[PDB]
């Protein structure tokens, strides 16, 4: 069921307890998790946090730690299963689901005492009713509408997407109890930052999100500060920026940054030989000396930053980028220290997905998690220089996926694999780091080919996974139309295809459309794939 | 050869050209030369090139482009060169060393 | 002597009908938890046995490459049929060995 009220029937009931946070591995679960703590330590809250990976972890650390806990918080994680299922709680337990992943589960839904959606009731929901779904001439009827059920529930269950964000909705119950610091905003701000860098919402919606922020940016900006009375420099500055798509543009040169940008990767063809002469006419008519461009950003002349952005906007228009531009936020603290949201995304993401074999995941959750406070604002750099490193091994990654035509397209969909001992594989065997170099390559792609009919078709990538068990991750994409709503149908085409074949299908990760699979039955998978998408 | 071990083995490509007997491709050769200088007077089969576009094509090939290896079917090259080894130090034709390996990736590249 | 040829010739059109056979049924039993569990034992036994086709290959070309000194059509049937399973030469798993350890 859902919480109407998260002040009143979560936080003021969790606040008296000892509590269980499952968080996932994903900027936005990070960001939300960095709120509520901040709540909690505020009211003294003995909570435990444990990071899960994924589904058998998570049902792990449940089976762990399900006799000393009565509470739990599930962020960006749950909402999407029968939870009651999976793991088999108590009878009076009580897990509260933070979760921007949909359709929430009808079981979810529908469950009056146990499970509780902390999730705003005006998303994108549609519902089936109760009725539709849930209990001679009688036996017939009732024969129908379980085919009726069948069918509405899988109108229901097909296409998955995501909800508004984690973070904003613990800033939200931050604001109404009137416990919300500016680094919750900027939190916030990251968690929205996260979904719109991964592309998991639409541009609508991102920038209807950020016209909610706007108004919680302008109201921590005149809490003690006016256009006469003014902080220290030690304070956090949080601003409205109507700023360039260009990646880590501030913290290397505006060479790199153009040349490992998505967008403008994919426009200019660079991964082609003949893109870097496209690129140098960009800049020649700009107006910026290669020199400068190729210098870091803080080093660049200011005679050319202080209208860069306009500059920008004007060539990519008669170049043909209608939209170099995006409404995003950045802070300032201290003399030195500036950060696009965009910025923070891709340091933390980066400390995530790290390729460093020494420790573990959770380490990396944790490093991650560490350098989203400003204490440890060394972290926060170290993981800009490895997201610089991530996006150059993603744009090699694309250049070599498009120079040797991995990408295929097998009817319904494009299919690429990576193959085992290539250059940055390891890099990219991780599931959250295979669907951003997916979605840049479909993107590349599309740019890429001149056939009308592969401008319009999903994707379908594979990556070595295991070799002392022998499996394949395996993603699935939806087309990279402007038109797009960000939903896909493969989380449930793979496990059709799956069940059609008998596949050894495993399904770990919190997103449907990626998988695990062992690498002999790729083969019979992709034919079933073939045959249901038609 | 009367060469050396060490200067023998930093070249890659090593070729042996005889003058050996043989009337039909003397014949052949015979033509071809007396064509030739038919062909340059004052005034195989497949075509080659223009020797011009051959130059633009040598400049653009060496600057322009970079090949990247992915992989090389290891296991192929590796066996090759273990009884390479061995049959060289059988008949003690010429040193094989480790340089003709990557003599062979530069081949490929 | 020249028969063997024409038997090769034969045995590259029939051959490769009946690995493909082979391989679509055998990688289609849904009962294969693995497709090692598939091989039988006996007390000789040692060899990691793994995808029946490879080992079907392996030893059919064994007998061929011994029953006569023209190796040159079961190279090449070899080349063949390992490439068809998409298997590489070279590599140990294409190389033949003897299944038992025989002890007197």
């Amino acid at each position: 069921m859902f919480v109407s009220d998260f002040r009143k029937e979560f936080y003021e009931v969790v606040q008296s307890q000892r509590v269980l946070l499952f968080v996932a591995s994903d900027v936005d679960a990070l960001c939300a998790c960095k709120i509520l703590q901040a709540l909690f330590q505020c009211d003294h809250v003995q909570y435990t946090l444990v990071p899960v990976s994924g589904w058998q972890e998570l049902e792990t650390a449940f089976l762990e730690h399900k006799e000393q806990f009565h509470y739990f918080i599930l962020i960006n994680c749950g909402a999407n299963v029968d939870l009651l299922d999976i793991l088999q709680p108590d009878e009076d337990t009580i897990f509260f689901v933070c979760d921007t992943h949909r359709p929430v589960n009808v079981v979810n839904v529908y469950n009056d005492t146990q499970i509780k959606l902390l999730i705003k009731q005006d998303d994108d929901l549609e519902v089936p009713a109760y009725e539709d779904i849930f209990r001679t001439m009688r036996r017939r009827q009732r024969r129908e509408w379980e085919a009726r059920r069948r069918d509405i529930l899988f109108d229901y269950e097909q296409y998955e997407y995501h909800g508004t964000s984690s973070a904003m909705v613990m800033f939200e119950l931050a604001w109404m109890l009137s416990k919300d610091l500016n680094d919750m905003l900027w939190w916030a701000i990251v968690g929205l930052t996260d979904q719109w860098v991964q592309d998991k919402i639409t541009q609508m919606k991102y920038v209807t999100d950020v016209g909610v922020l706007q108004r919680h940016v302008s109201r921590h900006n005149h809490r003690n500060e006016d256009e006469e009375n003014t902080l220290s420099v030690d304070c956090t500055r949080i601003s409205f920026e109507y700023d360039l798509r260009l990646v880590l543009y501030q913290h290397w040169s505006l060479h790199d940054s153009l040349c490992n940008t998505s967008y403008t990767a994919a426009r200019f063809k660079l991964w082609s030989v003949h893109g870097q002469k496209r690129l140098q006419e960009f800049l020649a008519d700009m107006g910026l000396p290669l020199k400068q461009v190729k210098q870091k950003f803080q080093a660049m002349d200011i005679s050319l930053k202080e209208n860069l952005r306009e500059m920008i906007e004007e060539s990519a228009n008669k170049f043909g980028m209608k939209d170099m531009r995006v409404q995003t936020f950045s802070i300032h603290f201290g003399f030195k220290h500036k950060f696009l949201a965009s910025d923070v995304v891709f340091a933390t993401m980066s400390l995530m997905e790290s390729p460093e074999k020494d420790g573990s995941g959770t380490d990396h959750f944790i490093q991650a998690l560490d350098s989203l406070s400003r204490s440890n604002l060394d972290k926060l750099y170290h993981g800009l220089e490895l997201a610089k490193k991530q996006l150059r091994a993603t744009q090699q990654t694309i250049a070599s996926c498009l120079c040797t035509n991995l990408v295929i397209s097998q009817g319904p969909f494009l299919y690429c694999s990576l193959m085992e001992g290539t250059p940055d594989v390891m890099l990219f065997s991780r599931p959250a780091s295979l669907s951003l170099l997916s979605k840049h390559l479909l993107k590349s792609f599309v740019c890429s080919t001149k056939n009308r009919r592969c401008k319009l078709l999903p994707l379908v990538m594979a990556a070595p996974l295991s070799m002392e068990h022998g499996t394949v991750t395996v993603v699935g994409i939806p087309p990279e139309t402007d038109s797009s709503d960000r939903k896909n149908f493969f989380g449930r085409a793979f496990e059709k295809a799956a069940e059609s074949t008998s596949s050894r299908m495993l399904h770990n990760h919190f997103d449907l459309s990626v998988i695990e699979l062992k690498a002999e039955d790729r083969s019979k998978f992709l034919d079933a794939l073939i045959s249901l998408l038609s | 050869v009367d060469l050396t071990e060490p200067i023998i083995s930093r070249f890659d490509i090593l070729c042996v050209v005889r003058d050996t007997v043989d009337p039909v491709q003397d014949e052949m050769l015979a033509r071809f030369v007396v064509g030739s200088h038919v062909r340059h007077h004052p005034s195989y089969g497949v075509e080659p090139l223009p020797q011009e576009v051959l130059k633009k094509y040598i400049i653009y090939a060496k600057e322009r482009v970079h090949p990247k290896l992915n992989q090389m079917d290891q296991d192929k090259v590796a066996k090759m060169y273990s009884d390479l080894r061995k049959e060289s130090m059988a008949t003690g034709s010429i040193p094989i060393t480790v340089r003709h390996i990557e003599s062979m990736i530069r081949m490929a590249e | 002597t020249f028969s063997q040829d024409y038997v090769a010739n034969e045995l590259t059109q029939s051959f490769f009908t009946i690995t493909q056979k082979i391989q679509k049924k055998v990688t289609g039993s849904r009962n294969s938890t693995e497709l090692s569990e598939m091989f039988p034992v006996l007390p000789g036994s040692h060899l990691l046995l793994n995808n029946p086709a490879l080992e079907f290959i392996k030893y059919v070309c064994k007998v061929l490459s011994l029953d006569t000194n023209i190796t040159n059509q079961v190279n090449k049937l070899n080349r063949d049929l390992l490439r068809l399973v998409d298997v590489g030469e070279f590599s140990e798993e294409a190389q033949f060995r003897d299944p038992c350890r025989s002890y007197v």
